[PDB]
DNA sequence: ATTAGGTGTACTTATCTACACTTT
DNA sequence: AAAAGTGTAGATAAGTACACCTAAT
């Protein structure tokens, strides 16, 4: 539901969404993407992190983005 | 020479074996080709399968019990055909694949219900109706199930539940309360239900690759593979020790591990949700007392997407039973014994997945500390008990917490531990 | 020419080829970006940057990256 | 009341016009709703297009020149009418959209070729076969199609490829010739353009890239294009930043097309950062050449469903040659419009006022104006012969061209360090 | 009580503005 | 004689981690 054309916060919502679909409590999910919790809040709530963060956490959940 | 593969009612591809050349051949349709999904991770839809990977792959779907004794002397063939195996169970196997020979089925469907006064003369005298250390032994049977009458599926229409019987002491009440404790802990689960035959007591189970539509007669499947079947591993290899617990052969570790378990993560839709269930799994047998876990009990849905883990299934304590060998079947940091585990252990071990040991910690403690008020929950959802059934769950309930507070003692040394 | 899924390395590629297709130089590039000429060479490369940085490029680039759907399981599973 | 949108040999939409309301309406086809691109940003697919904006887009099409009154006397309408203008220019307008009366077509199609003789006399006597004061533009000129040897007029589905371009005012043609070359040397994106000899009378042919010739059939495929007028939303009166006149009165009226709006629509562009480049530089190219003519109308974008492009320019002239019309920038460099006012505060002020870095344009003045003096020579070279008015009238232009350089290269190392 | 959240030092690290250089 | 890509260096300043600190329902 409400697709999305990407950006910083809703990338951090999207995390945040496939983390809760998953049933995972954000320090668990910080530990297996190899982050501190309070990173992960960070980057769900769109606060600037680095792009390597990021991906540590997309590659994680096996969420995957593409050029269109 | 050519058998085709059926998804449900739908012909998704073609299995063909050559007899000449013992060799199997497992080439897809087109549109599910770049729609679908392979039988297992070996068995790419190109065509791709090597013939070892998809022989044992259809191997990996037989039963390794007296059953399969009585499937090959029912059909009178050799214990090295497969082929003949598979297209006689091919319209009801584990997952949602049907493999149908050529142009051949009766249907027609329908059913044939089940009376009481049969199964009670198929309980009591094994012998009439067809010594060292463990595996299995145990009976079940796979059946249809409406929520009163349990009848047998025939045709498209496929058994929806496992009820399973005990003949050891109490086979059905432990693993009744440890399937429970992990449904009741939270935990991802098939359900179970414990049914009454007789004076006798059965375990039925909920089939997950199985859906039964209410209203008409079809059954749904959803297609699964077991952690062998997707690591392209032998039958054999269901223990890490493919061979024995010799000695001469203690060292020989060719089978699956921990480390080749949680490997499968990377497949799967979401690999940090995967690798949780994974160490939950781990963390829960170590606390059930359960050595018996293998690769066999831990499967994965197959979809287009990738790999996603199953709920748990066939879960039991065998710490229970000490007239049996009780070894960890996946070791921990190369230690196979349950009470040579401590903290170093599981230090090494979440080390050796490359996984901080804060997080087995976290888990660890969680369950362990709401295993105590859980147990106790899992006891009322008990039926009527008699005595000495009373006095299995209460040593039951005592060992049970002696592994909660063993763990929960030196858990804490995990962290600072140096290897 | 070809990336199916997006990683650091690829998208830092992504983004130089497509100020080479507008036949732009790494100068012009930052500074409408609004980043300095150095980040946006550790950019293109995939070295690491701030995620804010790399949108600045992306929207500024008119390049647009979406995720995968679904509704996973396409609306299925029995 | 209806005239249906042609796309090509396609049908993209309907175009209704309400006589009693004196109102447009705008709906689209389905099938182009869903996987086209609208006529301008404006007057979107679904339909939503206000009346208003759809009236400003195609009278953004119609002439502002005398050919307007020789159109209306043809069809002898008035000029309150719209619809009667666009259906009589329906089938070849700007762009690739042709506006078709419904089961009305020619076709025929084939072709008209001319002699030189026809159009010598069309140069000649303007007054038998078609006191200024003091204004700017504009030129007269003829839409023909071009094969590369002999020139047509196509009728129909057949289109001008070429606009050829007459010389009523001294040296226009050179003018425009160096300046349009000049950019295409400089490696700007610009329009092919060509002179073209009519008797002893020269002309400029310029290359139409909303127009493509298909050789060794007849056809032509056309790519949509909109003026920055269209594509803002802006009536053709406000193609000038002041949008009614220089008067002192109205000096500090300026609702028309800026150089800041102008920007806003990089946004819209596929790729918003080229798009500000070819902009910034179109600024930069007509402040260096001295083309203060330089209009929202000048400015035009391709239409795709991804979204906008920049064109090549198109109608670069150096108006600063000519020192009989009163020459103030069309579009304002932070609120000054004279040309020899223009300054390293001005500039500063002007990329602050776009919001871009001052470096960016300092990049862009600094290495045009280094290149120019050896780009002059070589474009001077692709002229054919000249007679002594017109080397000196080129000699004059070279000489002010580099003074123009040398000019705003004295101060432009200043422009970073000034405090706005 | 378990979850989402906030810390707080202290570690490591990027963005900025130039000048300088390795390549046509 | 460029002219694009690529450097470096100091002041800025920002995110990450860590054991664990602590409110938020």
């Amino acid at each position: 539901i409400m697709a999305s054309p990407l950006n910083q916060q809703s990338l951090g919502l999207l995390i945040k969404e496939r983390r809760k679909s998953a049933a995972l409590t954000q320090d668990v999910a910080a530990m297996l993407c190899g982050v501190t919790k309070k990173t992960l809040i960070r980057v769900e709530k769109g606060e600037d992190v680095y792009i390597s963060t990021v991906f540590k956490i997309l590659d994680g959940l096996g969420i995957d983005i593409v050029s269109a | 020479l050519t058998l085709e593969m059926h998804l449900g009612d739908l012909m998704i591809g073609e299995l063909s074996f050559d007899a000449t050349a013992d060799t199997f051949a497992v080439h897809y349709t087109k549109d599910w080709q770049q729609s679908g999904f392979p039988l297992s991770p070996t068995i790419p839809l190109d065509g791709t399968g090597t013939s070892n990977q998809i022989s044992m792959f259809l191997v990996n779907l037989l039963p390794e019990n007296k059953g399969l004794d009585y499937l090959i002397e029912s059909l009178g063939v050799s214990k090295g055909n497969t082929f003949a195996l598979i297209r006689a169970i091919g319209l009801d196997t584990a997952g949602a694949i049907a493999f149908v020979p050529k142009g051949a089925l009766l249907p027609e469907t329908q059913l044939r219900p089940i009376k009481a006064e049969e199964v009670i003369q198929r309980i009591e005298d094994p012998t009439m109706w067809p010594r060292l250390s463990v595996a299995g032994v145990q009976p079940k049977l796979n059946l249809f199930y409406n929520g009163k009458e349990f009848a047998f599926a025939e045709g498209t229409l496929s058994s929806t539940h496992i009820v399973k019987f005990e003949k050891y002491h109490h086979l059905v009440i432990n693993e009744f309360i440890t399937m429970r404790l992990a449904k009741v802990l939270g935990m991802n689960v098939a359900n179970v239900d414990i049914v009454h035959f007789g004076r006798y007591k059965a375990l039925c189970v909920e089939r997950f690759d199985r859906r039964n539509i209410p209203g008409e007669q079809r059954v749904l499947r959803r297609h699964i593979v077991d952690s062998c079947q997707a690591l392209g591993f032998s039958v054999s290899k269901k223990y890490e020790r493919n061979f024995g617990t010799g000695r001469d052969v203690k060292d020989i570790r060719e089978g699956v591990s921990f480390n080749r378990l949680f490997s499968l993560a990377a497949k799967c839709r979401n690999p940090v949700a995967a690798k949780q269930d994974m160490l939950q799994w781990a963390l829960f047998n170590l606390l059930t007392g359960n050595a018996d876990a293998h690769g066999k009990n831990y499967s994965f849905f197959m979809t287009p997407s990738g790999m996603e883990p199953t709920p748990w299934y066939d879960l039991v304590s065998v710490d229970m039973y000490e007239d049996f060998e009780q070894q960890l079947a996946m070791a921990i940091d190369d230690e196979f014994d349950p009470n040579s585990i401590y903290a170093y252990q599981l230090a090494a071990f979440m080390d050796g997945l490359g996984l901080p040991r804060n997080l087995l910690i976290s888990n660890l403690t969680r369950i362990a500390r709401r295993i105590p008020q859980a147990i106790a929950e899992v006891i009322l959802m008990l039926p009527p008990l008699d005595e000495d059934e009373a006095s299995f769950v209460a040593h039951y309930k005592t060992q049970l917490l002696a592994r909660c507070e063993r763990y929960l003692g030196f858990v804490d040394e995990v962290r600072d531990v140096e290897v």
